[PDB]
């Protein structure tokens, strides 16, 4: 039914539980790591609401204390033209009103500060309110502009996009089994000091009874010099040499079908152009490789300049390989 | 070397003296080019065209936002309590002049 | 939309049936109408969801 | 000698008698939707993808 769940999910992401894992709680740092890294979408609303949220609630509080020193009982009663209103110990001068006070905020705050609204040296309250306001927008103000910089500056970088190949081939090479998949690339810099590697993981004993459910085996791709590094700027097809020291010795094709197996490969490399390291990872399932389906070639030859292609990335053109073992392989090599 | 001459097409250059990677990418899924694309082309900029792109958004937001004020002065019948000059501003207090 | 509430106050005013400035007005209209035929058309037809 | 936006004939601003019911304001807000269009279209356009 449900198959055994790859160590690897197709398109990455290692989808495994992890269960018993005694809680790290949380801390605030967390909380504003998580304010860092939003998208676009979130942030011009979080940023827009801090800032909206301070003026109206600095307005409440300025309401407030100019209700205390009864500036607006003082203005309210207002003779003709104006002789008792002005003189008297007002706290901040010209305003009456909420939207008054909210008006007073909106130009302390964000520095406007027009001058219709002043504000004198006589109620300690009000000296003690302006300046843990400033002092609030001054902090707000940083933390915003560092949050909207860092988004400016961390957004030279996208979503990883590398394409492995659908399928893996099980092919003939000089005279011999052989393993491939191909590795392109879709993005623009090329990948600096790459190296892939090749992992078999499947459930194993050892003599001494003991049992390893998910083993992990690298195993060595071919190359002339043994190198893991390798450069790519056309599509490749990674290959793998199969010899009675690897750990796909035991397998044809008429075996393949209800086989416990995977195949993961991994690689890795620094995007120049952004600057930071990255990792892919793809895994191949049992029913997954397609026996003796030689590649087709990609780069023709173009009459000035080479060229290459990306609609048949996967045609698996098939041609005769033996249907035998690898040991068998070499047992009878007659005809 | 006119068979070269000639053949200045047929050549064997996967990569430009330059360094590039002289090929031909086609038949690809271009899923398309979505909107933060642009915001990087204005990182990598140079300084005359990031000048140029700064100060005339600066300009843009100042005179867009001022023609918003324009019409809201205008809406509120201010302009015309302005404008009546029976006095040097005769009853120009009262009404509530939305901008001084 | 402005030029439909414009089209309405140099409606109400009846200055002429034909009075020339209501006529051109109105062809403004139309078109810009037909423009907003095709935003509508290409949504469909490109990408939309 | 003052440029009149809606000409300088005293009072002829007196927007009374409805917000909107004015031989003038129909203009100016059909000019505003034309100089977003044109704001908004010069900075998108003075970059490019
Ligand atoms: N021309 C191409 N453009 C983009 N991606 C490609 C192209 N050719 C191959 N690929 C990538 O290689 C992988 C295997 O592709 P394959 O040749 O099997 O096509 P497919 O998987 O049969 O069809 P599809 O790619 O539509 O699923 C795909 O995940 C795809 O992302
Ligand atoms: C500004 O001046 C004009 C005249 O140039 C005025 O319009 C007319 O003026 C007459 C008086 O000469 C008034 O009766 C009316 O106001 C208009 N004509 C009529 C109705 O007979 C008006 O004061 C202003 N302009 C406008 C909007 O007409």
């Amino acid at each position: 039914r449900l198959p055994k769940a790859r160590f690897i999910a197709k398109s990455g992401a290692c989808n495994l539980a992890h269960k018993n894992i005694r809680e790290q709680g949380r801390f605030l740092q967390d909380i504003f790591t998580t304010l860092v890294d939003l998208k676009w979408r979130h942030t011009l609303v979080i940023f827009t609401m801090s800032f909206l949220c301070s003026w109206l609630l600095f307005a409440i509080m300025w309401w407030l204390v100019a209700f205390a020193h009864g500036d607006i009982y003082a203005y309210m009663e207002k003779g003709i033209t104006e002789k008792s209103g002005l003189e008297s110990a007002v706290c901040v001068t010209n305003v009456r009103s909420f939207t008054s006070a909210f008006l007073f905020s909106i130009e302390v705050q964000v520095t406007i500060g027009f001058g219709g609204r002043m504000m004198t040296e006589e109620c300690p309250l009000a000296i003690t309110v302006l300046i843990l306001q400033n002092i609030v927008g001054l902090i707000i103000n940083a933390v915003m502009l560092g949050c909207i910089f860092m988004k400016t500056a961390q957004a030279h970088r996208r979503a990883e996009t590398l394409i492995f190949s659908r399928h893996a081939v099980i092919a003939v090479r000089n005279g011999k089994l052989c393993f491939m998949f191909r590795v392109g690339d879709l993005r623009k810099s090329m990948i600096i000091s790459a190296s892939v590697r090749i992992q078999v993981v499947k459930k194993t004993t050892t003599p001494e009874g003991e049992v390893v459910p998910i083993h992990q085996q690298d195993i060595p791709v071919d190359n002339p010099i043994e190198s893991n590094n390798i450069f790519l700027v056309a599509p490749l097809i990674i290959c793998h040499v199969i010899d009675k020291r690897s750990p796909l010795y035991d397998i044809s094709a008429t075996d393949l079908v209800n086989q416990d197996l995977e195949v993961i490969v991994i690689l890795e490399g620094v995007v120049e152009t952004t600057g930071i390291t990255t990792q892919a990872r793809t895994s191949y399932i049992a029913e997954e490789i397609q026996w003796g389906h030689r590649f087709v070639s990609i780069v023709t030859e173009e009459e000035g300049v080479y060229s290459v292609d990306y609609s048949k990335f996967g045609n698996t053109v098939r041609v005769a390989a033996p249907r035998c073992s690898a040991r068998e392989l070499d047992e009878k090599p007659s005809i | 070397r006119k068979p070269r001459i000639r053949d200045r097409l047929p050549k064997a250059r996967f990569i430009a003296k330059s360094g590039a990677c002289n090929l031909a990418h086609k038949n690809i899924r271009e899923q398309g080019r979505f909107l933060q694309d642009i915001f990087t082309t204005l990182v990598d900029l140079k300084w005359r065209h990031t000048l140029v792109i700064f100060t005339m958004s600066f300009l843009c937001s100042w005179l867009l936002f001022a023609i918003m004020w324009w019409l809201v002065a205008f809406a509120h019948g201010d302009i015309y309590a302005y404008m009546e000059k029976g006095i040097t501003e005769k009853s120009g207090l009262e009404s509530a002049v939305c901008v001084t | 939309i402005t030029k439909t509430i414009k089209l309405v106050k140099y409606w109400q005013l009846g200055w002429g049936m034909s009075d020339l400035r209501f006529c051109i007005t109105g062809v403004m209209v139309i078109l810009n109408g037909l423009l907003m035929a095709v935003e509508i058309n290409v949504i469909r037809v490109r990408r939309y969801v | 000698m003052s440029l009149s936006f809606c000409g300088n004939n005293i009072s002829s601003y007196n927007i009374y008698h409805g917000v909107l019911q004015n031989p003038c304001f129909v203009d100016a807000l059909n000019l505003v939707p034309h100089v977003f269009l044109l704001f908004i279209t010069f900075p998108i356009l003075f970059i490019g993808w």
